[PDB]
């Protein structure tokens, strides 16, 4: 009664660090790897499903298992994480053969240094260079000073442990958002 | 407000960034071996110039302000090797000799040709001409005028490099920011550090006696087992009971000792083995053996390798115009691509060798979830020494014991095992005594104190002492034979004796003892074996976090270095050679000419 599976057949998978979250409202759907914490995917029917909270990103093959809420890791420090009141799962398959070009893609950043703690799901677009000697840099590479970003470079040819996957988080908030089930009288 | 975070990142951000090059490098130089066109002959100076300039400026940055105040010796020596460097800053009218002298010998090495004496201008290189001889025919001209033609026409284009080196060379060396190099190409093993224990390094090499008091005097008794066995291998010209030939060695450098053992013959008639026919009679087949030769170490607990693999190792040989070594390589592409490549044909050599690469391709991802600077095992002499212990394994019917049609009893009949498989014992070991003084030679003429009465005078007494070499026509001390080692310009070791030397003595003083038999790998099971699995798969990855002391010690129980793994395994033939023999004549006998 509704288009709900956008998402999963996506075309382009942007950076890991923009963020896409859309609303949406009554749709629901039933089903390489899936595994999370309310119910099962295919039994899900019984609960009442409210708010829609969906992103994306592009993560290396074998640290997907540092995507989860109090957990440890450079990626999940500088890109997200995720609070004591865990309500979703993480999904993700492999699409190397779709992803990965002959010559190699090299277009992804990350982030090195920081100066302080971080609250869940926050912004810092500044790219100046990073100082800590007491003289102040005024814009000389290297000696401690230098840019963070940094690229990837995938191929077809990278290994399985190593080869690109797409990620697919999916939170729903348990506010009083409406639901998405429902039947004859 | 230190010093420590502030020069982290300096390592950090370069150890990210070295493995694009590196990945590049590896695509490139594969492309060159197999893909030989004159668009690739050169690959190395273009691909790794990039890393050349980063590990350049990099150094530069590192040396000039060092880490005095940093608390952590491992990550002092982590960053220590890319801290330090040079060959770059002399002045290069002087310096060129230095390189030349070093760099020209594969030049004219390149260029060489050794022929047949009455083959004018038509004639091919060294290798085919002589390599066949003794296990073919039996001619002796073309064999004895081998070093003579060396010394005349092959082995004289080696002077250029040779008259300004033990003329002057010993003392220039003087600006080398560094004590010497002689430590680095036969010592970089001399290290002292701290946390508990400091290590050292001689006790690897003075105990020649102590550890072979039990093999010493075997020259003195195999002077006799020839006459006793080994008479069939050439009468009418070699002397029955004086002196060990000297103008027929063997060999041109005298590298191995092999090609004078296998010549005792006392039957002629067997059903044995064999690759080449004797592969598929007795319920097998040639196709499954790469699966079933998985199994073996796969279904410990193991599981298997998917069609990645399959698809990326081919088995077909090149065969046409297009061409690789057919010696298969262990690409360590990195990144987590491991391939081989091989050709299609079946032998023992390439059970053997293709057994090596599936134990590398099996234990490389032990340590690959540590980052780039950890991107080895303990020690790479293993990773190319344990092929020869993985063949001796494998050359024993437990496969057809574990097949389950012929029965393990089927112990091969009395009159069977005399003739061809029982000769092991001293195969490794007889190149070693030659190399000793080659090892200390510029240990020795490091200091330029030295006169010129002793240039190399010690290999005569040695010969006399140990084995019996009367020297034909000098090779002598003028003639730096040692200067002119082939493998001088291809920057192969030759820092323990040869390489994966001595790093082989005491690891396993008791591997086949957890392997929980008495004795020897005799009856010492590996397969099935539960014991096994949780003694090598897990212990088999250290990576630079740990110094190789430990990963030695959690083996073998022990830090210093023994010679127990010499033990009764070589008894059954022992107890043949050495009991009688320690009356008669050995060596010299002052009834032959010393001079000729
Ligand atoms: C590695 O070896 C084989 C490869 O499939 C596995 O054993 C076989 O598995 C298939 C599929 O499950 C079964 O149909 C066969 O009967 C199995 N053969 C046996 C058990 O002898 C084995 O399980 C694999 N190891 C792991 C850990 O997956
Ligand atoms: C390593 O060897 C040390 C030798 O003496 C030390 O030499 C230098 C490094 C100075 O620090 C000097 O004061 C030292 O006495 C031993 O002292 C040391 O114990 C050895 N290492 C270990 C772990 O025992
Ligand atoms: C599109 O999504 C469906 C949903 O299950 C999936 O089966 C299919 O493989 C996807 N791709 C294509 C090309 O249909
Ligand atoms: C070698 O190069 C030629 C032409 O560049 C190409 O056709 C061939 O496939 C290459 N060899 C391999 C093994 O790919």
């Amino acid at each position: 009664l509704c288009p709900f599976g956008e998402v999963f057949n996506a075309t382009r998978f942007a950076s890991v660090y923009a963020w896409n979250r859309k609303r949406i409202s009554n749709c629901v759907a039933d089903y390489s790897t899936f595994k999370c914490y309310g119910v099962s995917p295919t039994k899900l029917n019984d609960l009442c499903f409210t708010n829609v909270y969906a992103d994306s990103f592009v993560i290396r093959g074998d640290e997907v298992r540092q995507i989860a809420p109090g957990q440890t890791g450079k990626i999940a420090d500088y890109n997200y994480k995720l609070p004591d009141d865990f309500t979703g799962c993480v999904i993700a398959w492999n699409s190397n053969n779709l992803d990965s070009k002959v010559g190699g893609n090299y277009n992804y950043l990350f982030r090195l240094f920081r100066k302080s703690n971080l609250k869940p799901f926050e912004r810092d677009i500044s790219t100046e260079i990073y100082q800590a000697g007491s003289t102040p840099c005024n814009g000389v590479e290297g000696f401690n000073c230098y840019f963070p970003l940094q690229s990837y470079g995938f191929q077809p040819t990278n290994g399985v442990g190593y080869q690109p996957y797409r990620v697919v988080v999916l939170s729903f908030e348990l506010l009083h958002a409406p639901a998405t089930v429902c039947g004859p009288k | 407000s230190t010093t420590e975070d502030l020069a982290k990142t300096f390592l950090e951000k370069f150890n990210y960034e070295a493995e694009e090059l590196s990945y590049q490098n590896s695509l490139a130089s594969w492309n060159y071996n197999t893909n030989i066109t004159d668009e690739n002959i050169q690959k190395m100076n273009i691909a790794g110039a990039k890393w050349s300039a980063f590990y350049e400026e990099e150094s530069q940055h590192a040396k000039t302000y060092p880490l005095e105040e940093i608390q952590d010796p491992i990550i002092k020596r982590q960053l220590r090797a890319l801290q330090q460097s040079g060959s770059s800053v002399l002045s290069a009218d002087k310096r060129e000799r230095l390189n030349t002298i070093l760099n020209a010998m594969s030049t004219i090495y390149s260029t060489g040709k050794a022929c047949n004496p009455n083959n004018p201008q038509e004639c091919l290189l060294l290798e085919p001409g002589l390599d066949d001889i003794m296990e073919n025919s039996k001619d002796y001209n073309e064999r004895l005028w081998a070093w003579e033609g060396w010394r005349s026409e092959v082995g004289k284009q080696l002077r250029p490099l040779y008259e300004e080196y033990v003329a002057l060379k010993n003392e220039m060396a003087r600006a080398n920011n560094y004590e010497d190099y002689g430590d680095y190409w036969r010592g970089d093993y001399e290290e002292e550090w701290a946390d508990g224990y400091n290590y050292s390094r001689n006790q690897l090499i003075e105990d020649v006696e102590h550890t072979f008091t039990q093999i010493k005097p075997l020259y003195e008794h195999l002077h006799a087992y020839v006459r006793a066995k080994l008479m069939d291998a050439y009468p009418s010209r070699i002397s029955p009971t004086g002196c060990l030939p000297a103008h027929l060695l063997g060999d041109m450098w005298g590298r191995f000792w092999t090609n004078l053992y296998p010549l005792m013959v006392p039957f002629g008639q067997k059903p044995n083995i064999d690759v080449t026919d004797a592969m598929v009679n007795q319920s097998w087949d040639a196709r499954r053996i790469f699966k079933e030769a998985e199994k073996f170490f796969v279904s410990v607990g193991l599981p298997n390798m998917t069609e990645g693999f399959w698809q990326n190792s081919m088995l077909t040989e090149p065969g046409d115009n297009r061409k690789v070594v057919c010696h298969p390589t262990a690409w360590d592409l990195g990144k987590h691509d491991f391939r081989i490549k091989m050709c299609t044909k079946v032998t023992m050599d390439d059970f053997l060798t293709a057994h090596h690469e599936m134990g590398h391709i099996q234990y490389d991802m032990a340590y690959a979830a540590q980052p780039f600077l950890l991107r080895n095992g303990a020690n790479e002499g293993f990773h190319e020494a344990v092929g020869e212990i993985m063949s001796l394994s494998a050359a024993t019917p437990n496969h057809l014991k574990n097949i389950g049609l012929l029965p393990p009893d089927f112990s091969e009949d009395s009159e069977t095992d005399i003739n061809f498989l029982l000769k092991q014992a001293l195969t490794i070991v007889g190149t070693l005594p030659f190399t000793y003084m080659l090892e200390k030679w510029r240990w020795m003429v490091f200091k330029g104190e030295i006169p010129k009465e002793q240039w190399m005078q010690k290999w005569w007494e040695m010969k006399r002492d140990i084995v019996g070499v009367v020297e034909p026509l000098p090779h002598d001390e003028t003639y730096c034979d040692p200067a002119a080692l082939f493998h001088v310009a291809n920057d192969y070791s030759f820092i323990r004796y040869y390489t994966r030397t001595i790093y082989q003595f005491q690891f396993q003083e008791a591997l086949c003892q957890i392997a929980k038999h008495e004795g020897p790998l005799y009856k010492c099971d590996i397969s099935n074996s539960r014991e096994a699995g949780q003694k090598l798969h897990e212990m088999l990855s250290l990576g630079r976090s740990k110094p190789w002391t430990f990963a030695l010690e959690r083996v073998v129980g022990a830090k210093t270095m023994d010679v127990r793994p010499l033990l009764n395994y070589f008894e059954p033939l022992f107890t043949w050679l050495k009991e009688q023999n320690r009356n008669s004549f050995v060596g010299w006998n002052t009834d032959w000419s010393p001079y000729a």
